[PDB]
Order: structure tokens, then C-alpha cells, then sequence
């Protein structure tokens, strides 16, 4: 997590723009509908058998809303983000079994969400900015893994 | 494997890029060596500068490789064949990094066809550069 | 693609493993869940500890299906086809860790079969884990 | 690194027992005949058309004991691998031109390595800290990469 000033402002800038609730149902939509075995953790969701299922899916959009609420909540913590999500990776290991590269999948979309809604406005040096930061989020969320 | 309706969601997408090709690929070199820094490794002879004409040039280059599998989809191997021999036995670029350009071309795409790019397509753009890096990269070894 | 000397460099080692495939099968897995410890969450109901009979039944599966992609090296996708599905559809399986499994199997060979383990054996083994993972990967999506 | 006292000791007790002349010169070889792209950075070296004579070229078994020689005084600095290869980062990225993923490959293809030697020796247990070591030695040449 090397993050200089100046892409933590454009974070931060870029951020404060995002509809979490919105952006988070398309990105854990998106999730399911391009990489399809992630579902394997969803059967008590319904319905997931086609790409309007999946994003029209209520619990989808509610369990999105819930991810990105906790990935905002990170963004506030850069400094710190192996301890803002220790009990949330211990969760996903002991409780969910949660393969990791699931959060580096999730990451990935989430920038190809972002560079849909925004446009040109998500510059290059924006994304690289971005990268690092889903970098650091899926490696915090995978540290207490054992 | 890519399925009637992928072939017929990447036809779709590629079309609306149309005459911009070019430029979407040189975008999403700038993309690459800006978020994957040792994407750069490959390219110790190109000025990587900021609308740089070599990346200007080869944007152009990758850009109509790609109008050319998407006009031959259904005989990838045989019109990317050439292709396939210099990455393997000249270039030499590790798999890994095709991934990595992949995946900055799907950031260009959605930063670009706003409407164009809804879910389903996304998912067949996806399969469609998998598809061309499996292709690209099937003579390694 | 497994060249001509492939298969045989394949089959020549895996013919020495003989009657060890099960006891192999199960040292990889072990090898795996102890060097990559996020491949233990496709696990959660067994009992992963040293010597659990879990891990050594897995483990002769594991190694039944490679004798059987070994004798079936030239019609592979056909052989495992439903293996092939049940990943796919299924165990839904990360395609990041066939890699991981891949590794541990070799390095579990190289322990067990010094002199058979030559260089362009070990080059021939890898490629062999490589498509028979590509295999049991197709049909994700 | 994080490497627990157990697993330290058994890192360094196996290491006393390599020859690195040996390893050096059949782990570059290795790579070179499995991942055959690899000698991309080797064309002055000579003939490596086949696996025959890669393994017998003298100049790949010299830089083979090279690159060994340097991870085997990297054993020694296990709490401080980042500052101990700094300088080598910064050539393997200005002046050589090597993509770090090549680093990852020569830590996988040593570990089967030292398996062939070692045999019994090399358990369960025992690869498990080799993997991190080998993990934490490509991470620290590739940290100055920009
Ligand atoms: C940015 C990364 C992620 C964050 C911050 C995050 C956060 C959360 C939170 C806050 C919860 C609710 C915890 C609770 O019930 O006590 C949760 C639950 C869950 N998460 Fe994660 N999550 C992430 C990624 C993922 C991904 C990629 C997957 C799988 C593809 C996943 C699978 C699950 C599952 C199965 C649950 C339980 C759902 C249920 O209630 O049945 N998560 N996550
Ligand atoms: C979507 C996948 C890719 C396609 C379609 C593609 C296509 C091409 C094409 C058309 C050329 C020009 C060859 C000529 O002069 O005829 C080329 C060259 C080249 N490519 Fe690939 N490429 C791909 C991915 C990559 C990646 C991932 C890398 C490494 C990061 C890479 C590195 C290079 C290099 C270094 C050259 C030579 C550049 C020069 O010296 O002019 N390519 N590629
Ligand atoms: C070398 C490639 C692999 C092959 C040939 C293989 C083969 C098999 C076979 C034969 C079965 C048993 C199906 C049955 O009971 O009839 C199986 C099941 C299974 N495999 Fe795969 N496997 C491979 C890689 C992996 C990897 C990398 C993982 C995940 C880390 C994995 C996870 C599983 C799981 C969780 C089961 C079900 C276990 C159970 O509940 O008994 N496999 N595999
Ligand atoms: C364990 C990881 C590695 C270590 C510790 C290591 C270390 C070294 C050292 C000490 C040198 C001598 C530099 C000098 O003369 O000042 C060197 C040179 C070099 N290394 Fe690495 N190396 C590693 C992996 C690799 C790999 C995987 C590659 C490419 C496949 C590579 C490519 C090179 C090249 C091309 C040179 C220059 C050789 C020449 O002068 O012709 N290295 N390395």
C-alpha cells in the first residue's frame, strides 16, 4: 500500500461521488454474471441463472450494498487497513470459506464499475490509484487467512 | 469456448468502437503501464511518455489484431497464427502480463461505451480476450 | 500442446509411480494445504490433519484421475469430461489453484522419483498438470 | 518475513547441507528448459535449443551460482529482505529489464529442486517455509520496480 498524497486525494475526490448502494449491487452483480463459479457461495440467494436475475436479484443488491458500505468504511483507514478488516477476514476464512482470490476478482470489477459510471473522468493515473487500493483491501482481507 | 451469443455480443461492442480502435488502444497501454508498472519491462526501447507516438503507434497495432480476430471469430487460431509465432519464439512475454492488458482494455472499453457495456457484454468481452491470450500465447511451449 | 516425446516422458514416469499414485495423490494434497493455506476453505468438511483418512481417500481419487488422463493422454477433454463438469458446475474451484495443485504434485514426484526426474521430464510434467487444469477448467463459462 | 522460529531453523538447518555450486547450476537450468521463455534474457549465453544442452552450458551454470550465492547470503538477512536486495531490485529493473514474474518461477522450479535432492528430507512441513521464503525473496527484488 504505497499510496502518495496525490493519489490519496484523487481516492478520496473520486469517492465522494460514488452512490454506494448503487455501485455496490452492480459490482457484486457483475461479479456473479462475468465469473459465474463465485456463486458457489450464493444458492440461498434464488434465482441466478441469467445476467437479469443476477442484477435484479434483491438479495444481490442487498448483499452489494453491504460490501461496498464496509470497502467505504475502509477507505477512511488506508493507514490501517490490515487492522480495519481483521475481524471481517477472520470471518470470511473460519466462518465462510471464502476463497481470497474472490476479493482480488471483486477488486477488478469494482474498477471497471467505476470506469463505467465515470467516464473519462477515471484517468489512467486515477485507475493506477484504484488498483493499488483494491490491491490493499484484498490483501488486508486475507491476512488473518490460516 | 465462445457461444453464439458471445460472438454476437463482441460483433456488437467492437462495431461501436468502430474508428476508434486506435486510440482505445493506445488508452489501454497507457492504462497498463501506469497500474502494472512491470508491464514496462517489455518495452525498454519505447519513450512511454504521456502521448508518446510509439504507444500511439502500437495502440494501433494491438488495436487491429483485434479487429482482426473479432472478423475471423470463428477461426481464431488460424488469423492470429503469425501472432502466435512472434510472441512465442521472439517476444517472449510471460502469460502473466496478458491478463494484466486484458483487463485495462475492458477498463477503456466500459470507460467509453457507456451504453454498450452491460453486464452480458461484459462477461463476453471477457471471455473473447481470454480467448485471444490462449490464443496468443498456445506455442509457448 | 503434449508433444510426441511429452507423452512419453509422461507416461515413462507416471509408470514408475505405479502402485504409490494413492500415497502420492495424498502427500500433494497435504503439501498444498500446509505451503497454500487458502486452498483449505474447498475443504471445510474434512478433517485436515496429518494422516486423516479424508485427505488419503482424496488423495487416491486425485491420483486415479491422472492414470486415467495418462492412458487417455490423446483424448483428454473426452475422457474427463465428467470430472470436467463437476467442476465446472459444482466444486466451482477458483482456476488459480489447479496451479497450487500442479506445483505440490511435482515437487512430491521429484521427491519420490530422483533419477526418473530429469529436466526435460520435469518440463514434460508440467505442461501435462497444465492441460489436464485447462481441461477441468473449460467449461467454467 | 514471517517466518516462525520452527520454520526459520528449518530453512537454515536444510540450507547447510546445499551445495550451491550444484543447485545454482541445475535450478537456472531448469528454468530455462521448463519455462523456455525465459531465455529471452540469455541469447549471448548460446546454444540452449535443447534441454541437453542447457544443463551443460557453462555459462548457465555460472550465473546459476551466482544468483544462488546471492539469495544464499539473502538467508541470512530473513528479518530484512527488503533492504538486503534493494540495490539488486533497482538493477533487475533499470538495467536488466527482468519482469519480476520471472523471480517466482526460479523460487517455484528451486523448490522441486531441492526436493529431488533432499528427498524424505525435504517434508510437508519443511516446503511450506521454503515456499514463504522463496515468496518473500521475489517480493524484495521486485520492490524497487516502478
Ligand atoms: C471488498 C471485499 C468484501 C468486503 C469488504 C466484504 C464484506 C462483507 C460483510 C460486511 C459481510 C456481512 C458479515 C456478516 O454477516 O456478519 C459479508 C458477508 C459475506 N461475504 Fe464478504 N465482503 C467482501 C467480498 C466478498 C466476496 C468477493 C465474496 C464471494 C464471492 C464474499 C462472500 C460473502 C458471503 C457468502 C457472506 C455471507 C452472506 C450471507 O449472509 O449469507 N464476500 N461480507
Ligand atoms: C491482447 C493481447 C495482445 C495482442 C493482440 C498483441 C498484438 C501485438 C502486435 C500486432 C504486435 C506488432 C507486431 C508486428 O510488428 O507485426 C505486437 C508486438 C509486441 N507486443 Fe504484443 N499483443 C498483445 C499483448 C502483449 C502484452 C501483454 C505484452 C507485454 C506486456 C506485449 C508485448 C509486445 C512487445 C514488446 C511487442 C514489440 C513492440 C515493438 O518492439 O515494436 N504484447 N503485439
Ligand atoms: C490436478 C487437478 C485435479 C484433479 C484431477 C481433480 C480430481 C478430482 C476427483 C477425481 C474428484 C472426486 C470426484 C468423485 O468423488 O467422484 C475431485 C473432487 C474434488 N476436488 Fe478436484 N481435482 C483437481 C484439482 C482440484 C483443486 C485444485 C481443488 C481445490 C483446491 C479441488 C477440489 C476438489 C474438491 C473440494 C472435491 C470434492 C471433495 C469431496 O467432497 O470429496 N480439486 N477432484
Ligand atoms: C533468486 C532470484 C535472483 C537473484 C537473487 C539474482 C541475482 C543476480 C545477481 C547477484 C546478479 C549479478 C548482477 C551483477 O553482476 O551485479 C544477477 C544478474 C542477472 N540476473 Fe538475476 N537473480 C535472480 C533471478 C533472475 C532471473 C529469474 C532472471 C531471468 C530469468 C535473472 C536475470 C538476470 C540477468 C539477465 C543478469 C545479468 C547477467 C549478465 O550479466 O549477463 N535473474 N542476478
Amino acid at each position: 500500500m504505497h499510496l502518495t498524497p496525490e493519489e490519496k486525494s484523487a481516492v478520496t475526490a473520486l469517492w465522494g461521488k460514488v452512490n454506494v448502494d448503487e455501485v455496490g449491487g452492480e459490482a457484486l452483480g457483475r461479479l456473479l454474471v462475468v465469473y459465474p463459479w463465485t456463486q458457489r457461495f450464493f444458492e440461498s440467494f434464488g434465482d441466478l441463472s441469467t445476467p437479469d436475475a443476477v442484477m435484479g436479484n434483491p438479495k444481490v443488491k442487498a448483499h452489494g450494498k453491504k460490501v461496498l458500505g464496509a470497502f467505504s468504511d475502509g477507505l477512511a483507514h488506508l493507514d490501517n487497513l490490515k487492522g480495519t478488516f481483521a475481524t471481517l477476514s477472520e470471518l470470511h476464512c473460519d466462518k465462510l470459506h471464502v476463497d481470497p482470490e474472490n476479493f482480488r476478482l471483486l477488486g477488478n470489477v469494482l474498477v471497471c464499475v467505476l470506469a463505467h459510471h465515470f467516464g473519462k473522468e477515471f484517468t489512467p493515473p486515477v485507475q493506477a490509484a484504484y488498483q493499488k487500493v483494491v490491491a490493499g483491501v484484498a490483501n488486508a482481507l486475507a491476512h488473518k487467512y490460516h | 469456448v465462445l457461444s453464439p451469443a458471445d460472438k454476437t455480443n463482441v460483433k456488437a461492442a467492437w462495431g461501436k468502437v468502430g474508428a476508434h480502435a486506435g486510440e482505445y488502444g493506445a488508452e489501454a497501454l497507457e492504462r497498463m503501464f501506469l497500474s502494472f508498472p512491470t508491464t514496462k519491462t517489455y518495452f525498454p526501447h519505447f519513450d512511454l511518455s504521456h502521448g508518446s507516438a510509439q504507444v500511439k503507434g502500437h495502440g494501433k497495432k494491438v488495436a487491429d489484431a483485434l479487429t482482426n480476430a473479432v472478423a475471423h471469430v470463428d477461426d481464431m487460431p488460424n488469423a492470429l497464427s503469425a501472432l502466435s509465432d512472434l510472441h512465442a519464439h521472439k517476444l517472449r512475454v510471460d502469460p502473466v502480463n496478458f491478463k494484466l492488458l486484458s483487463h485495462c482494455l475492458l477498463v477503456t472499453l466500459a470507460a467509453h461505451l457507456p451504453a454498450e457495456f452491460t453486464p452480458a457484454v461484459h462477461a463476453s468481452l471477457d471471455k473473447f480476450l481470454a480467448s485471444v491470450s490462449t490464443v496468443l500465447t498456445s506455442k509457448y511451449r
